[PDB]
């Protein structure tokens, strides 16, 4: 949820 | 997803809590390079905005951010930035709330007038000490001496390889710790204080606008879809359709520079 990530 | 402005303006005149989510699309209209695909030397933001990149090559990462910091000096807010800031002042006076939640780190929303600003990814112009954790505003150019005349974006430029001892150091008495940019990198979490401000804004939201976002960076990408799922209308203003657009009431295409001044009039 809080994790920055791409996709 | 409708392309009708008249229908938008009907929700717009009534809405009392309006949340605006802003993405790199808005800064690119000021000529700010969003390195999201374009490159700094042989890299994009995704390759350098990571804790690993900083651990292995902190010199390189600081060069990059240094570049980005210096480039902002010439840059100014655009018609999209201004329209959003005016709207917030105007609606403030009618007992109506407007909040901007930005994925951007360039502070162009601040320069434009926006008060209710949540910078979910941090800022270019704040550092954080990796020894003591103090977060400090820093606008100094260059941020440190060993970075003067570094950070060229042209590929082939050799790495300055500044020893860690000469990259920005904490100025707190007694610390000497290595600073990093106070930006949220890929692989890291958003600040919990920031996430609660957002949770509340998204919950009691009224009308949501999503402007110049490609909708491929999480969690920011889930924020408008959250709101739409609650039966709340969402207008997407973007030059080109996204993987989330089909979940939104409206899509208006164009530069947010062209479309927002009308939408928010
Ligand atoms: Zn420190």
């Amino acid at each position: 949820y809080a994790l920055k990530r791409q996709g | 997803p409708s392309s009708s402005m008249a229908d938008f303006r009907k929700f717009f005149a009534k809405a009392k809590h309006i949340v605006i989510i802003s993405g790199a699309g808005v800064s690119a209209e000021s000529g700010v390079p969003t390195f999201r695909g374009g490159y700094w030397r042989k890299w994009q933001a995704q390759d350098l905005a990571t804790p690993l990149a900083f651990a292995h090559n902190p010199s390189r990462v600081w060069e990059f951010y240094h570049y980005r910091r210096e480039v902002m000096g010439s840059k100014e807010p655009n018609a999209g930035h201004r329209a959003i800031a005016e709207c917030e002042t105007r609606l403030g006076k009618q007992g109506r709330r407007v909040v901007v939640i930005t994925q951007n780190i360039d502070e162009l929303h601040r320069k434009a007038g926006t008060k209710n600003l949540l910078e979910i990814h941090g800022s270019l112009f704040k550092t954080r000490c990796t020894s003591c954790g103090v977060v400090a505003e820093n606008y100094k150019s260059p941020i440190c001496p060993a970075l003067s005349g570094k950070g060229a974006p042209e590929p082939g430029t050799q790495d300055a390889s500044i020893p860690v001892e000469k990259l920005p150091r904490c100025e707190e008495a007694g610390c000497g710790g290595l600073l990093r940019p106070h930006v949220v990198w890929f692989g890291e979490n958003l600040d919990p204080a920031i996430l609660e401000e957002v949770d509340r804004e998204l919950a009691h939201c009224d009308l949501c606008l999503v402007v110049g976002t490609s909708s491929v960076v999480y969690p920011a990408a889930m924020f408008a879809p959250q709101v739409a799922a609650r039966g709340v209308p969402v207008a997407e203003f973007n030059t080109e359709t996204t993987p989330a657009t089909n979940r939104f009431r409206f899509h208006f295409q164009g530069p947010c520079g062209t479309t927002l001044p009308e939408a928010l009039a």
